[PDB]
């Protein structure tokens, strides 16, 4: 027993004497120097009275003291003892009440570890308290206005944002918010907007854009708008700011989602802020990147192949892909402008449908100079090859958006020509031209087309696609009203059919994202006849809730795969499947979780089931050859079921799609040679090649950018488009149908760092780029790339890849060193 | 610390519940080579193992009465026995010929599948399977050397149209020879890094080998095996292990290492062509060479990696402090002109080094001084070490 420790083992007796005189004449210096008792131990972390431990039960002595009399000085330092006490226990409406009741100095003078305690208090007894106690949260709110200010001071910020998050008061975080800490406050509440649900959802995403708009940080305020999909924050956010500098990057990032903005004549610089976000001048920036990469040289399919190292209408049709997709958006082919007659006729029946449409893939985002191309197949006798070329201009228009339109009016006159094929190449044409356009234009031309008595139910799939990708993530009520019109109207055995599997992609494409909004729809499709009620239920759920990640909704999901059926009834298990990876591509957390419950269903699944899981890990890991999808593809390459099979290498391309990954290719090799005696297996691997290959590298079909944070439209409609037709691959994609694999023209997209001047010319400088790593949470400045090397600006970047400018000459505009960047002279550099 | 005890609470739950999944999926084993029960087609296996008879490894001898209607096979199988056999009906006469291996059952031994030859597991691994991360930007001051390299290594099977239509015979072979340090071996990373076609690295020094003749014969199952592909590269590192000089000194001196030499002679350039395998060797000891390897037809191309010039070296030190935290003005032009004849291995370790001294001082960035400092400690203070002056006489 110390001393010093028997010294505070007599204060409770000697002290408690001197208040339990009478006269209060003695109970100020001993309550006075208690009070300061607790800070003499406070002063170290570890270091606790534990004497003081001991007098927890002489509180009893103490009892009519801090209750019994008036509430000046002897109640004031007696209750706090006791809630330094009240940290040791449970301390369940005690911590917190010996602090209301009791003094009402500054908080923390009683320790940081005393505040945080009572601070996880707060947080406790808010939810305990009901509509009817709002008058008990008087002092309740004055901590929290003395707490957060402590929090920030001494660099435990997150604590702070913990705090009124679990209070649902997270408004009052932006009066106290600094200059020195407002990045690492919505750094933090950015990245619980992945779990956190709604309301909270948005709510969270609101506060952190006050923030930003409130230190003028317009940049990373538009990010977060988008994210919410706020079509009227948009418009406020971008005129608010006058710096015209600052205001033509967002015109880049809005671009880049496919988001248009009708800009005011009256606003500075109208001109090339329009031209900058219609993605007009994007072709000339592509072709100059690569020009810069020195690749402009044209690829054969041969040079992908590589035949001369291994030791047919499928080979023709399937090497037209390999070919478009190499050069894709290029402009220029050594197989198809010289001389394209011999190999687009070498093409047979549906061949030179999609050999055709290949043309305009290599002229992708050139609206101008490809539109010079098409024409000369576009006055072919061939029923094909003109409608080939009415889809070609579709392909060459989509992804940018001009002022005057060219694309609508070259494939409005065959919208309801007579023969379908000619039709065929018009619905798909308008759906890539305008993919996340809304304009009621296309769509009011369109929406008749589904409801012709000559539009086939091939033709009924497209312009239910077509519309989708106009509308989607809008809720169109023009749509919806067709859409769900045609469905019911088909007969019982019509909706048999596999193409009508599309018309409920179209409604599903049109809340992309929307989330709650499908209850009146989900309704209205209880009315139609099963199985395809069930197909059509689980397809537009999954859609509503693409990139959410609600696992309440993956819950059920997994209980529709769950019960298993001895084909014509499971084929809505597919689509649960495909449901779980685009419900959980929106954080990283969520889809390697539902990486290992894809195995699960490749194991326990049956063959409807098991032969949509590698859609699935294309659709979670688009463009991002890591190594644990692929090995488990790999396995499955070479699967009993044909579909499996099929799907699996396809999948591989995509997952390495644009990557030029050389290992994947190496596979991709290998498995030519294994399924040569396959054509409809081999014409998967060659589908994987120019995949893999797309447009020499330098371009991407993931549909999130701005470091994986911001969900493209456009792109997810791309894709679903294709890896729903996937779903049929033996009667759809291998069948009559290919030209469907041109959906993903809507996903393509380069993976860009072009950094511009202030007048957007070329600017070189060094960057580092290399594996992004997580910030959140350490304080101080920690490394945000990991394994990083040193390039010059024109750099494709790889999926997960940050970039941080490698020296301080130039600012960026934006944090975020994606697509195109303006950089401006940093005035403290070079002082 | 108010989320400590709920964090601790789910964190047991998800490792309670991962052991549970563990339980019904199954994670185990795995010292017996278990694969995880997702890959377990059990029903499958069942039927492999009684559909499937196991196959004995033999090998074809002679073939009696080929033009006859009953060709009969004397196989060796092994070390177990000698037999006479005929052909199985599931397969066609004329896919088996004299001296190649065959699969035979159990009961009569009768031929069932052809198999491929017999390769040294050592040989086997020689090949490349994963490509090095060095691509040809990363070798500066080897401009001309790397287009020599390129247009006989690389070109040839890159656009073989070009020499066909010509009536042009490429160089099959390159000697890549210099002082250490020059980028001989790292040139070599560059071309296995960019070839599409199989690429072999073997080491002189693993081809000696304890008994005798052993080391020829990996010599001719190398080749065996670089001939079984379409196109081939084989490299030789440090050829000066078993590519010296003959020679008879009186006791049988290197003679068993000669022969190991002289059958590689041999498989490069003999009676019977090679293949289109090029080979490829590198050495800092070219003068050791035989003369007949040194020959064209066996090593086509001499390139010489001799120390880069003052071009060459900033241009290696443009490689190396690319991903460098440097300053402003660092004058790499400067540090080449400090370094006269030094390897690119030496402006590496100057750049290293450089780094280096700025980790020491607590400092972010690399000043001019700290590649001062780092020239005089690698390229001054570490030239007693060396292999420059003792290796340019060699070279
Ligand atoms: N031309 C060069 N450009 C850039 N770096 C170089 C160059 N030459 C050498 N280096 C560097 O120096 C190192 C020396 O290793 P390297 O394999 O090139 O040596 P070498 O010439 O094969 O030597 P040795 O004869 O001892 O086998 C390389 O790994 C590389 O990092
Ligand atoms: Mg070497």
């Amino acid at each position: 027993l110390s001393e010093e420790d028997k010294q505070l083992q007599d204060e409770l007796e000697m002290l408690v004497e001197r208040l339990g005189e009478k006269d209060t004449s003695l109970y100020r210096p001993a309550l006075e120097e208690l009070r300061r008792q607790i800070r003499s131990s406070t002063t170290s972390m570890t270091s606790v009275p534990k004497p003081l431990k001991f007098l927890r039960p002489h509180y009893g002595k103490l009892k009519e003291i801090y209750e019994n009399m008036a509430p000046g000085e002897n109640k004031r330092f007696a209750a706090d003892i006791i809630s330094v006490l009240a940290m040791t226990m449970s301390g369940e409406r005690e911590c917190l009440k010996y602090r209301l009741v009791g003094s009402q100095e500054e908080l923390a003078s009683w320790g940081h570890e005393y505040v945080r305690h009572l601070a996880g208090e707060v947080a406790k007894e808010w939810q305990e308290l009901d509509d009817a106690e709002k008058v008990q949260r008087e002092p309740l709110l004055t901590l929290v206005k003395e707490i957060v200010p402590y929090n920030m001071a001494h660099n435990a910020e997150h604590e702070a944002c913990d705090l009124l998050m679990e209070i649902e008061q997270v408004d009052m975080l932006e009066k106290d918010i600094d200059e020195n800490a407002y990045a690492k406050v919505c750094l933090y509440l950015t990245s619980c907007v992945n779990y956190v649900p709604e309301p909270e959802n948005s709510a969270l995403l609101r506060c952190a854009l006050g923030v930003f708009r409130k230190f003028s940080r317009f940049p990373e305020a538009l990010r977060l708008a988008l994210m919410l999909n706020d079509m009227e924050l948009v418009e406020d956010i971008f005129t608010s700011c006058k710096d015209v500098v600052v205001q033509k990057q967002m015109a880049f990032m809005l671009g880049r989602h496919g988001v248009f903005l009708e800009l005011s004549e009256d606003v500075e610089e109208y001109e090339d802020l329009t031209e900058i976000m219609s993605n007009v001048q994007l072709n000339s920036n592509f072709l100059a990147l690569a020009r810069e990469l020195d690749i402009m040289e044209p690829k054969v399919p041969d040079d992908i192949y590589k035949t001369h190292l291994e030791n047919s209408a499928r080979m023709n049709l399937a090497s037209s892909f390999v070919n478009g997709f190499v050069n894709a958006a290029f402009g220029q082919d050594k197989l198809l402008t010289d001389d394209g007659n011999k190999w687009l006729y070498k093409n047979k029946d549906h061949g030179m449908l999609s050999a055709a449409a290949s043309l305009g893939m290599i002229l992708l985002w050139d609206v101008d100079g490809g539109l010079t191309q098409i024409d000369k197949y576009l006055y072919s006798s061939e029923d094909y090859i003109k409608s080939g070329a009415l889809l070609a201009c579709g392909i060459v228009n989509s992804g940018v958006r001009n002022e005057c339109d060219p694309a609508l009016a070259l494939l409005s006159d065959y919208v309801l020509h007579n023969s379908n094929t000619m039709r065929l190449g018009s619905i798909f044409g308008l759906g890539l031209a305008y993919a996340g356009s809304n304009r009621e234009d296309v769509l009011t031309l369109l929406l008749p087309v589904m409801g012709d008595s000559k539009s086939s139910m091939e033709v009924a799939g497209v312009t239910a696609l077509a519309c989708g990708m106009i509308a989607v993530g809008s809720c169109n009520g023009d749509v919806t009203s067709t859409i769900l019109q045609t469905i019911m109207e088909k007969s019982e055995t019509e909706l048999k059919d596999t193409y009508a599997r599309w018309l409920p992609l179209g409604l599903g494409l049109n809340h992309l994202g929307k989330g709650e909004a499908i209850e009146a729809i989900l309704a209205a499709l209880e009315v139609v006849s099963e199985p395809f009620r069930s197909f059509a239920n689980t397809l537009v759920d999954v859609c509503a809730y693409a990139g959410s990640g609600n696992v309440l909704k993956v819950q059920q999901l997994l209980h529709i795969c769950s019960e298993h059926f001895d084909a014509d009834m499971g084929a809505h298990q597919g689509v649960a499947v495909l449901g779980i990876a685009l419900i959980a591509m929106g954080e990283e957390i969520g889809a390697e979780m539902a990486l290992r419950t894809f195995g699960h269903l490749l194991r326990y699944g049956e063959p409807t089931l098991r032969r949509a899981v590698p859609l699935a890990l294309a659709l979670i890991s688009v463009s991002n050859p890591r190594l644990n999808i692929l090995d488990t593809l790999s396995k499955f390459s070479h699967d009993a079921d044909p579909e499996v099979s099929y799907n699996s290498i396809f999948a591989m391309g995509m997952v390495g799609s644009g990557t030029n990954n050389a290992r994947l290719a190496a596979m991709l090799r290998q498995l030519a040679q294994y399924h040569a005696k396959d054509p409809n297996n081999l014409f998967m691997v060659r589908l994987a090649q120019g995949l893999t290959h797309l447009g020499k590298g330098t371009l991407t079909l993931c549909p999130y950018h701005s470091d994986r944070q911001l969900m493209s439209q456009v792109a997810v409609a791309g894709l679903l488009t294709v890896l729903v037709s996937f779903l049929d691959v033996r009667n759809i994609i291998l069948g009559k149908s290919h030209y469907v694999l041109y959906g993903l023209v809507a996903a393509m997209q380069p993976r860009m760092l072009v950094t511009f001047d202030e007048e957007l010319r070329p600017l070189p400088v060094s960057v580092r780029v290399g594996q992004a790593v997580d910030v959140v949470g350490q304080a101080g400045k920690p490394k945000t790339i990991t394994g990083f090397q040193t390039h010059t600006t024109p750099v494709l970047l790889a999926h997960g890849e940050r970039a941080e400018l490698a020296t301080e000459e130039f600012l960026p505009v934006t944090p975020i060193l994606e697509g195109f960047v303006i950089l401006r002279k940093n005035p403290n550099y070079d002082l | 610390s108010t989320y400590s005890r709920q964090i601790k609470q789910v964190e047991d739950d998800i490792q309670q519940l991962l052991k549970k999944i563990n339980e019904l999926t199954g994670i185990k084993e795995s010292d017996t080579g278990l694969a995880p029960p997702a890959l377990w087609d059990l029903a499958a296996d069942k039927q492999t193992l009684q559909s499937e008879q196991p196959l004995q490894v033999a090998r074809c001898t002679k073939i009696i009465n080929a033009d006859s209607e009953d060709p009969k096979y004397i196989i060796n199988v092994k070390q177990f026995a000698k037999f006479v056999v005929d052909l199985s009906d599931q397969v066609a006469p004329t896919d088996i010929e004299e001296g190649m291996r065959v699969g035979v059952d159990r009961n009569k031994y009768q031929i069932h599948i052809p198999l491929p030859p017999k390769i040294d597991p050592t040989v086997t691994m020689m090949q490349v399977e994963e490509k090095p991360d060095v691509t040809y930007s990363d070798v500066g001051g080897c401009k001309e050397q790397i287009e020599k390299l390129r247009e006989v290594v690389e070109t040839p099977l890159l656009h073989p149209e070009r020499f066909v239509n010509l009536g042009i015979e490429p160089p099959k072979g390159v000697l890549l020879f210099g002082p250490p340090g020059t980028g001989k071996t790292l040139c070599a990373r560059a071309v296995a890094n960019r070839t599409d076609a199989c690429f072999i690295r073997v080491i002189g020094s693993e081809l000696v080998q304890k008994y005798v003749g052993e080391g020829a014969r990996m010599v001719r199952e190398l080749f065996e095996m670089a001939r079984t592909k379409k196109a081939c590269l084989i490299f030789f590192d440090e050829i000066d292990a078993i590519g010296g000089a003959r020679f008879d000194d009186g006791a049988g001196g290197d003679n068993e290492v000669q022969r190991t030499m002289l059958e590689l002679i041999n498989q490069l350039d003999g009676f019977d062509p090679r293949g289109n395998i090029k080979v490829l060797m590198a050495t800092n000891r070219p003068d050791t060479l035989d003369p007949a390897l040194m020959r064209p037809g066996r090593l086509d191309r001499k390139i010489e990696f001799s120390l880069p010039d003052l071009e060459g070296r900033t241009h290696i030190f443009k490689i190396h402090a690319r991903s460098m935290s440097v300053e402003r003005d660092i004058r790499f032009e400067l540090l080449a002109r400090l370094c006269p004849n030094s390897t690119g291995a030496e402006i590496r370790s100057v750049c290293t080094e450089a780094g280096m001294f700025a980790i020491r001082a607590r400092r972010k960035i690399a000043t001019e001084k700290d590649f001062l400092e780092a020239v005089n400690k690698v390229i001054k203070s570490y030239a007693k070490f060396s292999a420059t002056p003792r290796y340019m006489t060699y070279n």
